[PDB]
């Protein structure tokens, strides 16, 4: 996102945005989910 | 992190940031750096906090 | 009240056990749930496995992963596995899992055809068959 400030911030940002962070707290989620459904407490799996 | 070692807009600066003693890195460096926290000793540290 | 006739229990050794065995019991007895899920947590809180999972689905391989708190406890219990000689007047130690260290993330158990039939699982299962 580049040449976007406050008051240009739209689609293409909200969409990154979505990328950037909210997609990932949802990934994470979703490995969280398919190793405790599997009792899986002992293999944790590093977030870089 | 200077990008594919071309001319950019950003990499045209980066010799100027070093002049103030402060350092840049190439993808290689960065990639380093990153995979030196896949290392045994950080991913136990990791696990503890 | 009429005693049975003389009776005697005799119980079965290595060699009998199959897949599934006892978990039939499992489903329909408390007892036997109590018996196989005193067992089962035993195994899951100190060696980080189910023989509950074994006797059910019979694995060919199973991995042991020794992350996070939980799991260092786990790999001590692995390497405090010992065998307790006296030698001369005095102890001395020798460990059972040889590969197992301080810088071990995880073991793995083999078997040509289903762990179910590798002996350190094959006793406890049946074991737990027939107590149950």
């Amino acid at each position: 996102e580049q040449g976007i400030e406050l008051e240009h911030i739209d689609s293409k940002s909200e969409f990154a945005h979505r990328i950037m962070l909210t997609n990932i707290l949802r990934m994470m989620g979703c490995v969280k989910k398919q190793k405790s459904a599997r009792g899986i407490e002992t293999r944790p799996a590093q977030v870089i | 992190t200077r990008g594919t070692g071309l001319m950019s807009a950003n990499n045209i600066i980066a010799e100027g940031i070093e002049k103030m003693g402060v350092r840049t890195f190439s993808q290689k460096e960065m990639a380093f750096n990153l995979l030196g926290l896949l290392t045994p000793e950080v991913v136990e540290l990791c696990q503890k906090s | 009240e009429i005693e049975q006739p003389v009776t005697t229990f005799v119980f079965t050794g290595q060699g009998s056990q199959e897949q599934g065995m006892g978990m039939d019991l499992y489903k329909t007895s408390k007892a036997a749930q109590d018996v196989w899920n005193r067992a089962d947590n035993h195994f899951k809180d100190t060696y980080g496995f189910s023989i509950l999972d074994i006797v059910i689905n019979n694995p060919v391989n199973l991995t042991i992963h020794f992350g996070g708190e939980k799991g260092k406890r786990i790999r001590e219990n692995y390497s405090a596995m010992i065998f307790e000689t006296i030698v001369d007047g005095k102890l001395k130690t020798e460990k059972i899992f040889k590969e197992i260290n301080e810088h071990s993330t995880s073991y793995t158990f083999r078997s040509e055809k289903g762990l179910l039939s590798a002996t350190q699982f094959t006793q406890p299962a049946l074991t737990l068959m027939e107590k149950a």
